């Protein structure tokens, strides 16, 4: 059961470098690539993320794509950068210009065949292939355009596998890019047709986690990318270690998605707490559940109290009793019953895995399907309509060649997604 | 009389790849409800093949 | 626990004592009150001990 | 590249690394990404050298 | 609960992983391989 | 105590881990958690690592 | 009072012990269903909720 | 004189580990499959034969298959302590799970694996001379357990015909729950279990958690405790085949005495001296006290209350120090009680069994050691109440077709939901009708 | 929530006090925004008050997410089906 990773654009390549550091640490792989681990449990599932080189060494199954090699050059110079296969780095000779239309239509079609060739070479080598995993930002240029292009091509070529994306989305308070509404709207239009499941993270939520919860004096992008790599590596933990109640990406999708358009999820990770306050409270399943539902530990700016949970999933790592898990999930569902959709008799799936991350006794990652995501799409659609009515920056996209009808189609599809979420929020049995 | 698996062991394009640069045109954009038909979206893909399901 | 049965006050969710239930919707059992009271796990912790029912 | 052929990929330090100091990779402890822990900030085209 | 009636713990009691009550401590059963591949390949 | 950017802050001379609990033994980071690499069916009970 | 409250917990009364009462004037008989409803299957022309977009 | 065990999916394999641990320790087979015997021909026993066969090298091997679609649990069995006990062909594992879809297991994926399982079962049945049934362990809440268990029971029922199939089934608990789609899989499962099983024993984890909290003194129970209790029950029922006794009971006697009509085959199970070591100091354990214990609803391993129904038949298995006269006095006292009720068409309500071998003690276990025990399996109309809670959850989800697109995409007609829901309604009405007192001329 | 008289009185007092506090806070905010107290700023203040959002509530009786099934059965008249049915045994 093998995963193929794709890293696209600056954000994707930077998060990927930290992810592969975390994964190499968890499996005891030296930065030279030699296995140096200390239990057979580490070795017996190494195939899931690593390919095997001949003597000691293991090589990681990842494709790196960008239009200018600067980010790749930064990751290759990093402490673990050498592990990556040289042939897996694909780059052009001129930048995306932070423009979606360039990234999708002009430099996209120039590079895409070499990326598809590398992805096919990696996919056809597996004895049984599990889903693809893609990291990119939606506000950027090459990330949005080529990520969604590649996703569409892989969905044509591999329609029976799983398609998973991790995606960075614009903060509600401060923009990092002026043309964010166009790139976001077009990317969400592509994703809602093509994708099976998409996770969304706000950089503002990571800043608030670091400053308020962890009380870090001088946080850096390494910390935000470590938080993301921690949750990403947690979702896959049941694929690659033993446990009392195994789980799988397809099983998560089957329990989380009621209808095929409603596949956008919120993420959180629970045992966040500052080193000074750790002495006051010990680790236990009630404590993890309390942190798990605390909005302080959720990676988006929208708050659950303005919506309702359709479904949720919790993956627990560590040696613990099933009784405490079951009774905690029952007590939380009964005590907060107005925030859970009533025509589903039980909204939470649990899973339990024996092996925690090093130096923590227990951890849980939380995935939530909540209607408050509609507020984000509504905000993006508002900002899009403000820009489009006035043709605010439209000549760049039209000069590349896009029909305005593309913009009206993407707006209509997102507006229907918002309406569908709002209707299911307020539905009733009658 | 059946194929070995529900997953296709027969496929036209594998590791050889296909010409994807010639398929992208700005005047042939994607429309609503025009995505790839997939078993997760509720379409019975297995009925197109010759795989014999359990009666 | 808030909503415990050992108080005169009713801190349970709205219409909890007459909620939609397998003894009421699409069925009609004479023992609806007993099963409604039994399946209230975090609220009968003194009556049942630390038991589910 | 079209520069002198004697150039080679430079050497970087990246001090204060938890994995090299017998410590777990804890949350909020990625000191090796702090710019004060590097010895230079000059970007070098390592993918060609 | 209350621990004021609990018996004391002696200094020679093994409370580590070796003192676990399991199939190892039951000396009636023999865990050394006698017949099979592992016993064949044993030094 | 001070308020910065809408959040509370404490000076680290009154917010720090404890300096006691020095057991005088050497351990790798994989030996911090007892039973780090054993499953429930292999060993369903919890105990300190063997010396 | 030979059978008892059948495991039910009744509110105490200053006099005697209360006993459960059936629907209308019928005798108490737990475990027997008075009115069972099986909903009809959906009509063939009904719109499938996963077929398309919009509300 | 033998029985073959079929273990399906995660719950069934994990319960199998506890069962085979117990049967090994009770007979005395070492973990590598060896057992010393007598050197003179004719002075030897046979009790192992019900569960083990010996190889020409003297290794013992058990009459079981382990079936799973995911590798992890079977690889855990392969790498554990009992590695050398099982034959490697018996441990069968696929590539990928049925993803909580009954439809995926039944149509798409179990269809690939089912013929290997049937070939292994055939190879077992050829190495027998008095096979008298199949024991099946599965959960109906998950995808592969429901779908492949149903498909395999259908195929077994065609190939073997009259041979009996007795199921131990973990049904979805009435308010503890683990997955969202449990009602659909359990509803679709119950139709196959209805057609293709001779007696079905129902279990709920919530009841065994309550039992381990109330009777045992365990603050944090886990699945190994529940699986050890299930193993003890199975050992009690099969002890009648394996050891000397006053009143033996062959597996056909269970079906003859317990099943009044061919559809009315779902039974409740309970076990008496579940007690902690501290309690053993202060409790006498006479025949009549444990017989009184087996009738308390706090003793049951399924979350149903039998006071809301009527008993049709009870089968009481006593093992240990019991005298038939004490069993008779106990049963007559139970018969005297007015809180215990039998349908008026079943006057002689009881079957008894008496075996001399007391229950075995497992090194890590939580039960006390006791000189005698009694185990009961009983048929009662109260079980109709258990199905109604699953059907209500099905109606709640199905009113909006909440997840149906997965099932329809993976190969199933929408019609199958309505058929199964109507079949469970008819089964509920059958249990209502069979339990109605007397009749009238008009 | 609870149906005692004390709880009802507390809820009514809370409603009145919350309304008054919201009104006075909005007027203070508008006065701070404009730095004037003339009559010409009342229309824009009313428009801003109308534009102000409020937190949602899911315990309302308009979508009615928490039905009282026993009261509904008593009102409709589901007292039991005499003479049996196609799915119910006659008593
Ligand atoms: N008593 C008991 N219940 C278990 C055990 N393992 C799982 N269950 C329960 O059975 C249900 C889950 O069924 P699974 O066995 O995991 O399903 P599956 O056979 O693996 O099917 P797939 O997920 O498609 O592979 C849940 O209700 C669990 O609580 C166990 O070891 N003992
Ligand atoms: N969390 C995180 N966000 C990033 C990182 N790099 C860029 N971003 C964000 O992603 C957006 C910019 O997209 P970008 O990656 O530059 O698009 P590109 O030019 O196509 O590669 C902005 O919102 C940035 O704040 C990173 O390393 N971590
Ligand atoms: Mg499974
Ligand atoms: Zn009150
Ligand atoms: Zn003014």
């Amino acid at each position: 059961r093998e995963i193929v990773c794709v890293q696209a654009g600056q954000c994707g390549n930077q998060i990927g470098s930290k992810f592969w550091e975390v994964i190499s640490d968890e499996h005891g792989v030296d930065p030279t690539g030699t296995y140096q681990g200390d239990s057979d449990l580490q070795l017996e599932r190494i195939n899931v993320y690593f390919d095997e080189a001949t003597g000691g060494r293991y090589v990681p199954r990842s494709v790196l794509i960008d239009l200018e090699p600067g980010t790749m050059d930064s990751v290759r110079a990093g402490p673990y950068g050498q592990i990556f296969r040289p042939d897996n780095f694909i780059f052009g000779q001129s930048g995306a210009g932070n423009n979606w239309a360039k990234g999708h239509y002009t430099e996209g079609a120039e590079l895409i065949d070499s990326v598809l060739d590398v992805c096919c070479k990696e996919a056809e080598s597996c004895d049984c292939l599990q889903g693809f995993q893609i990291c990119h930002s939606l506000g950027g240029g090459t990330g949005s355009g080529m990520g969604t292009l590649l996703i569409s091509k892989l969905r044509e070529q591999y329609p029976d596998r799983i398609m998973m994306t991790f995606s960075i989305i614009p903060s509600p308070k401060v923009s990092d890019t002026v043309v964010e509404p166009y790139n976001t709207t077009l990317s969400v239009h592509q994703l809602v047709e093509n994708s099976d499941e998409s996770m969304c993270i706000d950089n503002e939520a990571l800043y608030d986690i670091c400053f308020r919860t962890l009380k870090l004096t001088t946080p850096t992008f390494g910390d935000l990318n470590h938080l993301v790599s921690a949750v990403v590596s947690g979702v896959t933990c049941c694929l690659r270690f033993p446990g009392q109640l195994n789980s799988d990406l397809r099983k998560l999708a089957v329990n989380l998605v009621p209808f095929p358009r409603l596949h956008f999820f919120m993420m959180g990770f629970a045992p966040l707490t500052s080193r000074g306050s750790q002495q006051y409270r010990g680790l236990s399943v009630p404590e993890l559940t309390q942190q798990m539902f605390d909005a302080k530990n959720m990676m988006q700016a929208a708050d659950p109290r303005h919506g309702r949970y359709l479904t949720a999933s919790a993956l627990f790592r560590g040696r613990m009793s099933t009784k405490e898990v079951d009774e905690q999930m029952l007590n939380v569902q009964n005590k907060n019953s107005s925030y859970f959709i009533e025509w589903i008799p039980n909204n939470i799936k649990s899973s339990v895995c024996d092996i925690p991350p090093k130096g923590l006794k227990m951890a849980v990652t939380f995935i939530g399907n909540n209607t408050c995501i509609q507020e984000m799409f509504r905000r993006v659609g508002e900002q899009f309509t403000l820009m489009f009515r006035r043709k605010a920056f439209l000549h760049w996209y039209t000069g590349e060649g896009m029909d305005e009808m593309e913009f009206t189609e993407a707006e209509s599809n997102m507006n229907d997604l918002v309406s569908e979420y709002q209707q299911y929020q307020d539905a009733t049995i009658e | 009389n059946t194929e070995p698996s529900v997953h296709p062991a027969k496929k036209p394009t594998g590791t050889f790849g296909r010409e994807a640069s010639s398929s992208v045109n700005p005047s042939k954009f994607l429309k609503k409800n025009e995505g790839v038909g997939t078993a997760s979206r509720g379409v019975p893909i297995v009925d197109a093949t010759k795989f014999v399901k359990a009666e | 626990t808030e909503g415990r049965f050992e108080t005169i006050h009713n801190l349970r969710p709205k219409n909890w004592d007459g909620r939609r239930h397998w003894t009421n919707w699409h069925h009609l059992y004479d023992c609806e009150k007993d099963h409604l009271a039994r399946e209230s796990c975090p609220f009968h912790d003194l009556r049942s001990g630390g038991q589910f029912q | 590249m079209k520069n002198s052929v004697a150039r080679t990929q430079p050497v970087r330090k990246y001090e204060n690394f938890t994995l090299e100091n017998n410590l777990p990779l804890a949350l909020g402890a990625n000191f090796h990404d702090d710019p004060i822990c590097r010895d230079t900030n000059r970007t070098s085209h390592t993918l060609l050298l | 609960g209350k621990i004021t009636a609990e018996p004391f713990r002696g200094p020679n009691l093994n409370i580590t992983q070796s003192g676990l009550p399991c199939l190892d401590t039951f000396k009636r059963v023999n865990m050394t391989q006698t017949i099979g591949k592992e016993a064949a390949l044993a030094p | 105590f001070d308020i910065r950017d809408g959040a509370y802050t404490m000076h680290p001379y009154a917010h720090h881990p404890r300096d006691d609990t020095a057991t005088g033994e050497n351990y790798t980071p994989a030996q911090i958690v007892p039973g780090q690499y054993t499953s429930i069916a292999r060993q369903p009970l919890h105990a300190r690592n063997a010396i | 009072h030979s059978a008892g409250s059948h495991g039910c917990v009744m509110y105490p009364t200053p006099k005697g012990v209360p006993l459960p009462m059936g629907r209308d004037r019928a005798p108490y008989t737990p475990g027997v269903d008075r009115h069972r409803i099986v909903p009809p299957p959906p009509e063939p022309g009904a719109h499938k909720p996963w077929q398309g977009s919009g509300t | 004189r033998e029985a073959i065990c079929i273990h399906i999916g995660q719950a069934g394999c994990q319960v199998g580990n506890a069962c085979w641990e117990l049967f090994c320790l009770e007979h005395g087979i070492q973990p590598d499959g060896a057992m010393p015997s007598d050197k003179t021909i004719g002075v030897e026993d046979d009790a192992f034969n019900t569960f083990f066969s010996e190889t020409g090298a003297g290794k013992h091997v058990p009459r079981a298959v382990f079936l799973d679609l995911e590798p992890t649990v079977v690889d855990e069995v392969r790498t554990g302590t009992y590695r050398q006990l099982f034959h490697p062909e018996q441990l069968i594992s696929g590539k990928e799970d049925a993803a909580n879809n009954y439809a995926r297991g039944h149509y798409t994926i179990g269809k690939e694996i089912v013929d290997l399982c049937l070939d292994r079962i055939r190879k077992l049945a050829d190495n027998c001379t008095g096979l008298q049934g199949f024991l099946v362990y599965h959960a109906v809440g998950g995808g592969t357990g429901s779908g492949l268990g149903a498909l395999l029971l259908e195929r077994l029922s065609v190939d073997y015909g009259k041979k009996s199939k007795l199921g131990y089934t973990v049904y979805p608990s009435p308010q503890v729950s683990t997955a969202v789609v449990e009602p659909y899989n359990s509803v679709l499962s119950t139709h196959s279990l209805l057609e293709h099983t001779d007696v079905a024993a129902m279990l709920d984890n919530e009841a065994i958690y309550d039992l381990t909290r109330r009777n045992l003194d365990i603050e944090r129970p886990t699945y190994t405790n529940l699986n050890r209790l299930i193993g003890q029950v199975v050992s009690s029922l099969t002890a009648s085949l394996r050891f000397d006794g006053a009143l033996n009971v062959d597996l056909t006697e269970f079906q003859t005495n317990l099943v009044p009509y061919p559809r009315i085959h779902f039974v409740l199970t309970s076990y008496a001296p579940v007690i902690s070591a501290e309690k053993a100091y202060h409790e006498q354990l006479s025949v009549s006290e444990i017989s009184n214990a087996v009738f308390e609803p706090a003793s049951m391993m399924t979350k149903c209350d039998p006071r809301h129904g009527k008993y049709m038949a009870c089968c009481l298995m006593y093992r240990g120090d019991v005298v038939p006269k004490d069993v008779n006095a106990a049963v007559a006292t139970i018969k005297t009680k007015r809180t215990i009720q039998f349908v008026d068409w079943s006057p002689t309500g009881f079957k008894c069994g008496i075996n001399y071998q007391p229950p075995t003690v497992v090194p890590g276990g939580d039960l006390a050691k006791v000189q005698r025990a009694v185990c009961m399996i009983a048929n009662s109309t109260a079980i109709a109440e258990v199905f109604a809670r699953i059907d209500h959850k099905f109606d709640l989800m199905y009113s909006k077709r909440a997840f149906v697109h997965w099932y329809v995409g993976e190969g199933m007609e929408e019609g199958e939901f309505s058929e199964a829901r109507e079949d469970l309604a008819a089964l509920e009405k059958d249990y209502e009708e069979v339990g109605a007192e007397s009749a009238d001329m008009d | 929530h609870c149906q005692c008289d004390f709880c009802n009185s507390r809820r009514n007092l809370n409603a009145k006090k919350s309304a008054l506090m919201t009104t006075v806070s909005h007027l203070r905010e508008q006065q701070a925004l404009h730095n004037c107290c003339c009559q010409c700023h009342d229309s824009l203040s009313q428009r801003n008050y109308d534009r102000k959002p409020q937190e949602p509530s899911f315990e309302l009786d308009d979508p009615e997410h928490h039905p009282n099934q026993t009261e509904l059965n008593a009102k409709m008249g589901r007292n039991g089906l005499q003479h049996g049915g196609e799915y119910t045994i006659p008593p």
